[PDB]
């Protein structure tokens, strides 16, 4: 749930 | 620069804090602070470090059963069970570090599935 949730908010740092 | 490790420098690594209230630790490579370097050694051990202090340490032997490990491009996210962290691989060009997060995932995939998102 957390996880999953992190997995997307990976993307603050992509471009 | 061994046969004993394998070593990538890393833009930045961030420590999750939830498991005032900081969600986020974000360490940066500098010429002050020292160069984020992210180490396996050939024995099977992980390492981030920042100069001297070691940031993140453990085995990646039997990790099957508590490490999960997902890449998006550049960036590795990893959780142990409580903890999670997450790294960006440095390089000139989007390529250059997009090809040091492969070379570091083709090391870690002997241990651990790294699974896409």
């Amino acid at each position: 749930d957390l996880w999953l949730q992190e997995v997307s908010n990976l993307s603050e740092w992509l471009n | 620069a061994m046969g004993e490790v394998s070593q990538w420098s890393l833009k930045r690594y961030g420590r999750f804090m939830l498991l005032g209230s900081p969600t986020w630790k974000v360490f940066e490579s500098s010429e002050e602070s020292g160069s984020l370097v992210l180490t396996i050694v050939v024995s099977g051990h992980f390492f981030i470090s920042q100069g001297q202090t070691l940031l993140e340490g453990f085995s990646l032997i039997g990790s099957k059963n508590w490490l999960k490990i997902v890449r998006r491009m550049d960036c590795l996210l990893f959780g142990t069970t409580s903890r999670m962290f997450r790294v960006q691989f440095s390089g000139e060009s989007k390529e250059e570090a997009l090809e040091r997060c492969c070379g570091c995932v083709q090391t870690l995939a002997q241990y651990v599935t790294v699974q896409e998102p």
